[PDB]
């Protein structure tokens, strides 16, 4: 079977550079073509060039002639594609794909790459509460790296929940999330909001009251 | 380069419904080789692509046979025979065969429903960010549909662009609407120097914004 093994996320300081790598198996190694192919969050496809590990030839997108370097390392089966530089336009996924000549490509998982400076940084965890339903929420700002764990009641509360995506912004994230519940069960009933951060260990909870 | 053109740029679908996809490229993209390197992929969210259909027509390995692909010169369809939920997400249709390679710019299958406005909730910072020496307003536009919506925020009734960071969710599974949250972010002086903040939505739903606002 054709597997490709892709590198691990990599957070990546702005300005420097990173290598990423693509492990093959299940075929000859040096007759399959290796692509790149970059994502940027919510952004389409992006072809960053071709390189043939059998013979050292490669092509690279005039897009991306400054920015990407292919290499291999036959004696492991595994192609690298070094990000030169890196800013925030680098931020992205990057999918490597496989394929011999005249036959259908095999895609890797695809590695997450995140350019910012921060080091891990908990979240500081806001009650947002309102100045027939009522809606509520909490406000997750400046932690790093992602994921977030966000829960309301401990998961008791997940129907009308609604966790927005996180965006990076001055090195670090902050996303919010809105519950919606009946009127006649807040503020006469609890409503708390948990933020778990498995990079810095840290799990808080935060009770809305009213203002 | 060679343009692939994708159309439309989303197609809302009912369950069981036929769907079609388009793509045309600016160039001939037959290979010198004779064959025709085009190819469909289904992305969803958190996840590869996909690979669909290679080489125009050609179902791939363990694709349901619903899935087919036609087309010849710089004219390509992706058909669906009975759209089920995995089938949903953004398809892309890719030419192989001149470089660069080159996808076009995806179409998304959502699922179709009523159209219904935002409900728009508005929220000013709290006591302890505020401690922290930060504000940040809050607008939560949740629950809509189609997903094209459009937000801005006034304060003192002017409008305010520097600061705003928008976040938008994928289709919800349970009722298929759409929600956004938008947040305007000062330092905490500036914020105590004004009255009044606003957030407006602006939604086909309507022809005037839902305004939601609070005054200190
Ligand atoms: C992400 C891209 C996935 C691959 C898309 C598509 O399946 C590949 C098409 C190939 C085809 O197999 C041969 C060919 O010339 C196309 C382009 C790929 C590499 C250039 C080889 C040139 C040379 O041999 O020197």
């Amino acid at each position: 079977k054709v597997q490709l093994q892709q590198s691990g996320a990599e957070l990546v300081k702005p300005g420097a550079s990173v290598k990423l790598s693509c492990k093959a198996s299940g075929y000859t190694f040096t007759e399959y073509f290796i692509h790149w192919v970059k994502q940027r969050s919510g952004q389409g496809l992006e072809w960053i060039g071709w390189f043939y590990p059998g013979s050292g030839s490669l092509n690279y997108n005039g897009k991306f002639k400054d920015k990407a370097t292919f290499t291999a390392d036959k004696s492991s089966s595994t192609v690298y594609l070094e990000l030169s530089r890196l800013t925030s336009e680098d931020s992205a996924v990057y999918f490597c794909a496989s394929h011999a000549y005249d036959k259908e490509p095999y895609w890797g998982q695809g590695t997450l790459v995140t350019v910012s400076a921060a080091k891990t940084t908990p979240p500081s965890v806001y009650p947002l509460a309102p100045g027939s339903m009522v809606t509520l929420g909490c406000l997750v700002k400046g932690y790093f790296p992602e994921p977030v764990t966000v829960t309301w009641n401990s998961g008791s509360l997940s129907s009308g929940v609604h966790t927005f995506p996180a965006v990076l912004q001055s090195d670090l994230y902050t996303l919010s999330s809105s519950v919606t519940v009946p009127s006649s069960t807040w503020p006469s009933e609890t409503v708390t909001c948990n933020v778990a951060h498995p990079a810095s260990s840290t799990k808080v909870d935060k009770k809305i009251v009213p203002r | 380069d060679v343009l692939m053109t994708q159309t439309p740029l989303s197609l809302p679908v009912s369950l069981g419904d036929q769907a079609s996809i388009s793509c045309r490229s600016s160039q001939s993209i037959v290979h010198s080789n004779g064959n025709t390197y085009l190819e469909w992929y289904l992305q969803k969210p958190g996840q590869s692509p996909k690979l669909l259909i290679y080489k125009v027509s050609n179902r791939f390995s363990g694709v349901p046979d619903r899935f087919s692909g036609s087309g010849s010169g710089t004219d390509f369809t992706l058909k669906i025979n009975r759209v089920e939920a995995e089938d949903l997400g953004i398809y892309y249709c890719l030419q192989g065969s001149h470089v660069p390679l080159t996808f076009g710019a995806g179409t998304t299958l959502e699922l179709k429903r009523a159209d219904a406005a935002p409900t728009v909730s508005i929220f000013p910072p709290s006591s302890e960010q505020l401690t922290s020496g930060g504000a940040s307003v809050v607008c939560f536009l949740n629950n809509f549909y189609p997903k094209d919506i459009n937000v801005k925020w006034k304060i003192d009734g002017s409008e305010r662009q520097n600061g705003v960071l928008n976040s938008w969710t994928d289709q919800d599974s349970k009722d298929s609407t759409y929600s956004m949250s938008s947040t305007l972010t000062l330092t905490k002086d500036e914020y105590e120097r004004h009255n009044s903040y606003t957030c407006e939505a602006t939604h086909k739903t309507s022809t005037s914004p839902i305004v939601k606002s609070f005054n200190r």
